[PDB]
């Protein structure tokens, strides 16, 4: 089956969408149209966030679909069939969830790593770049996979720094060293 | 834009705060989507006409248990919140009234004069607002008074095999509470509140007829939730009886509440819980049935004198199915209650009617609400009976008996005959103390087993004729003086076999 | 009225319909699904949302093609009652299955009804005696009462009841109803025959008896509303 297996629950829709549009080789188109409908979701916040709530009928749900495709005709065509599916399956809470899942799955198919460098402080751009350079230099990036790297500030990380990407982390923390100290100086 | 307008057109257009629209409904347990504002346990008016309390709140669908038939409910209906947790009219007007669970007179004496309303849920008085129990309640059943004396406040559990006239045991208490009712005892009188759950209208009606025959219903309140009546209303029925009682208790008036059958309350809560999809506790009674029962039972109390000194007394009535007490609901209740009053069916057939299984009959905290005279006389009644139990085992081996054992055996048989009573006959303590004196002082040992019943009646007649002064004194002073004891001993001797 | 639905599911004789029209029959309504073999009377018991009810089917489901048109016959099933129900043996639907032909129905009454009120009770005490000694000594009956019998059925249990019919109902002047849920067909045939013979049912002239018979062959759902049907009569 098409690259990158996602075991998403209601993400099975995204997986399906991916393989279906991969086999029709209209995945870039899909991604772009998905961005556009996702944008029109964000740009429809009243009753497009506040009526993603399940209270819609079949008939009323269908008419929400019809209003959305009146707003734009930039649709994959397979995602118009997917829109039909989501209306019929009354999948609406995991609607942006499916969008996110297809986006991740798609841009994984395209290749693009994600990453974050959670820290106790917002690091320099020089730091971002130096670390990004370092990460690309390290055999972790083997090419065919790009990178996103967001340093985030989290008070929770006490001590060190933590680099995260590719399910590979280096987690420097004070806490572990404190732990060893505490245990042995109480025993 | 135009899209948004068309979306707005098909939208709910209600914020669903303080209201919400039904979305499915089957099995009488509705679930509504909305109700963003909603207090728990609140009463919500379905547009069908039904009112329903709310027992399940879920972020999706708030589960409002209907109090009526769902035959007029349909999906997509609106329910508009009453905005009030359930409430009952409480007051003095309830005396001599049958009222249903929702607190509507079903006696057909029309609107109650029950001044005030209260809420079903009321939190029980703490340790601090209470005084120790010390106030007799006499049920006119010799065994009950002597062996398991009931105090005002206390919870004494009536337990035993179903439909052995379990209700009739309780009715006897009501009948002896006729003596206080006639009396000027008011702050010393129990207003008796009989709660009937799961029972047919005709049975209850027969009971009220019996009560009306016995001219007692000038202090009786009958709270009813018949078998026909809804399971939510049935679940709510003990707690709303409790609130009605607490108004009496609050006034400083003493009262007594019979919760018959509490076992049927458990079945009702079982139905609710499993259709609120709550996890089933053992025996399919949810694992918090205990919480419901415990809170209910602890709302009968003997208040402190700063809190008046009012006292609601409770008698829960639990059916034992096959006499099974290891069953979850009986086990739970036994722990909760401050007495157990096991009845025995075999002994019912043996002719103790009421038949109290006196070995398993306990008053957990015991005696402190027992007549002083009656404390003296029934002192060794227990010892004799205990010896009798051992002796009886030997006696049923049916061999030649130790002479000592035959003293026990002969006395023991008479004791059993003293225990035997006849349903719907209450008895005055002033004349029950003599009978126990006679028995314990072995004057009954002489007279043959058959004619003990004759002796009791005749002896009482003799005392009524001659030592009627003695009876008056026993009534007045409630403890036996040396002079009274001597008079009584002499009297028994005088009428020993006539 | 014509309120369409389709049969989404047939999970046993607890069919689920989807009333396409948002006009949704209320709970305890009755529906007719037309079939080549008669029709099926179904009774709405849940609304499961999205205009999909779940309906008890009072007839034995088979043959059903997934997505079958429905028509709403509305309300609780209204049986036909009368003096012309006397003599008759009536189906759950109310159809005279002893084929003494159609009931000339005066009143057709809803299956569901509500029990009389506490104040409406009239509490009797009039002794009814059978002439059975053990009954008389140990548990004497009362006319208008509620009598109960327990243990293994048709262990002569049925015979015991038959003896009661023989005694008590040949000493009762009023009407009498025999309703046998899960009745043994041969016993029922005998009873019907006996009743006709003892004039209790007399084919010509009046019958002081009416009959409802529910065989245990009939699907559970039918058996469930045999009781209610008899109760209406």
């Amino acid at each position: 089956p098409p690259p990158v297996r996602l075991f998403g629950v209601e993400g099975t829709y995204a997986t399906a969408l991916y393989q279906a549009a991969a086999k029709n080789s209209s995945i870039d188109a899909a991604f772009q149209s998905l961005q556009k409908v996702e944008s029109t979701v964000k740009k429809n916040p009243k009753l497009g966030h506040l009526l993603l709530n399940p209270a819609l009928s079949l008939k009323d749900r269908n008419s929400v679909i019809d209003a959305i495709v009146e707003t734009h005709k930039n649709l994959d065509g397979y995602v118009v069939n997917l829109l039909k599916v989501l209306s019929e399956n009354n999948r609406l809470g995991c609607f942006e969830k499916i969008a996110s899942d297809f986006g991740v799955l798609n841009d994984a198919h395209n290749g693009l790593l994600k990453g974050t460098v959670t820290s106790a402080e917002p690091l320099d751009p020089k730091s971002f770049k130096r670390i990004e350079k370092a990460l690309s230099a390290s055999k972790l990036v083997g090419q065919g996979k790009s990178l996103k790297l967001e340093n985030v500030v989290k008070p929770e990380i006490k001590g060190g720094l933590i680099v995260e990407l590719g399910d590979k982390t280096v987690d420097l923390s004070i806490s572990t060293k404190i732990q060893k100290l505490n245990k042995v100086l109480e025993d | 834009s135009i899209l948004e307008e068309r979306i707005k057109g098909v939208s709910d257009e209600a914020n669903l705060n303080e209201t919400g629209r039904v979305l499915a409904v089957g099995d009488g347990i509705a679930r509504v989507f909305g109700l963003n504002n909603i207090q728990a346990e609140e009463l919500v008016e379905f547009s069908s006409g039904v009112k329903g309390m709310a027992l399940n709140l879920e972020p999706g669908q708030v589960g409002i248990v209907l109090f009526g038939s769902d035959r007029l409910v349909k999906e997509g209906e609106l329910v508009k919140r009453t905005g009030n947790i359930v409430d009952v009219p409480v007051g003095p007007g309830l005396l001599g009234r049958v009222v249903d669970a929702l607190g509507n007179p079903i006696d057909g004496k029309g609107p109650i004069d029950a001044a005030g309303r209260s809420r079903a849920q009321v939190k029980a008085p703490g340790i601090l607002p209470r005084r120790s129990v010390h106030e007799p309640v006499q049920t006119g059943l010799k065994a009950v008074d002597a062996l398991v004396p009931i105090g005002r406040g206390q919870r004494e559990l009536i337990i035993g095999d179903r439909q052995t006239g379990k209700t009739a045991v309780a009715l006897d208490t009501i009948l002896n509470q006729k003596r206080w009712n006639n009396g000027s005892d008011e702050s010393k009188k129990l207003y008796c509140v009989y709660v009937a759950v799961g029972q047919k209208r005709s049975t209850v009606a027969q009971l009220v007829q019996t009560l009306e025959q016995h001219d007692a219903m000038k202090y009786s309140i009958i709270v009813a939730a018949t078998a026909s009546e809804a399971a939510p209303l049935q679940y709510l029925a003990p707690f709303t009886a409790a609130s009605i009682g607490e108004w009496f208790r609050d006034n400083g008036k003493h009262a007594l509440i019979v919760y018959d059958d509490l076992s049927k309350q458990a079945v009702a809560y079982r139905q609710l819980s499993l259709l609120l999809r709550r996890p089933p506790g053992r025996e399919a009674y949810p694992g918090d049935v205990f919480y419901l029962h415990s809170r209910l039972l602890e709302r009968a109390a003997k208040l402190s004198e700063k809190e008046g000194s009012g006292s609601l007394t409770a008698l829960p009535v639990i059916e034992t199915q096959g006499g099974d007490v290891s069953a979850y609901i009986p086990t739970n209740v036994i722990s909760i209650t401050d007495g157990q009053i096991f009845l025995e069916a075999e002994l019912f057939y043996k002719g103790i009617r009421p038949a109290i299984n006196v070995g398993l009959s306990v008053s957990r905290v015991g005696s402190a609400a027992q007549v002083k005279a009656l404390k003296q006389v029934a002192g060794s009644l227990k010892l004799f009976l205990a010896q009798y139990r051992e002796v009886a085992a030997f006696a049923q081996f049916g061999s030649d008996l130790d002479a000592s054992t035959k003293q026990t055996l002969v006395r023991g048989e008479r004791l059993t005959q003293l225990l035997k009573q006849n349903q719907y006959s209450p008895l005055a303590t002033e004349e029950q103390v003599p009978l126990i004196y006679a028995g314990v002082n072995g004057h009954l040992d002489g007279i043959e087993l058959s004619r003990i019943g004759e002796f009791e009646s005749s002896f009482l007649s003799y005392l009524k004729s001659n030592h009627n002064e003695l009876l008056t004194e026993i009534r007045e002073k409630g403890e036996l003086s040396k002079e009274l004891l001597a008079s009584l001993k002499s009297a028994t001797e005088s009428f020993v076999a006539t | 009225t014509p309120i369409t639905g389709k049969v989404t599911a047939v999970i046993g004789a607890i069919v689920d319909v989807h009333f396409e029209q948002s006009e949704l029959p209320a709970i305890l309504n009755a529906l007719e699904i037309k079939t080549p073999q008669g029709k099926l009377v179904l009774e709405v018991a849940q609304h499961l949302g999205e205009n999909t009810v779940r309906t008890i089917a009072m007839d034995g489901t088979e043959g059903l093609v997934r997505g079958e048109k429905v028509l709403d016959t509305g309300g609780p099933i209204s049986v036909p009652v009368g003096r012309e129900t006397l003599g008759r043996i009536i189906n759950v639907i109310g159809e005279p299955i002893d084929e003494r032909g159609p009931i000339k129905s005066k009143l057709r009454k809803p299956i569901h009804a509500d029990p009389p009120s506490f104040a409406e009770q009239s509490t009797s005490a009039e002794i009814l005696e059978t002439g059975i000694k053990v009954v008389d000594l140990l548990a004497p009956y009362a006319r208008g009462g509620k009598i109960g019998l327990f243990g293994g059925a048709g262990v002569g249990k049925t015979v015991f009841i038959q003896e009661l019919i023989n005694n008590i109902a040949k000493a009762h002047g009023g009407f009498s109803v025999f309703t046998g849920v899960g009745e043994r067909t041969r016993e029922g045939n005998d009873l019907y025959r006996e009743m006709k013979e003892t004039g209790v049912i007399n084919l010509e002239g009046e019958s002081k008896v009416a009959l409802v018979f529910g065989q245990m062959n009939e699907p559970p759902g039918a058996r469930a509303r045999v009781a209610l049907t008899g109760l209406t009569i």
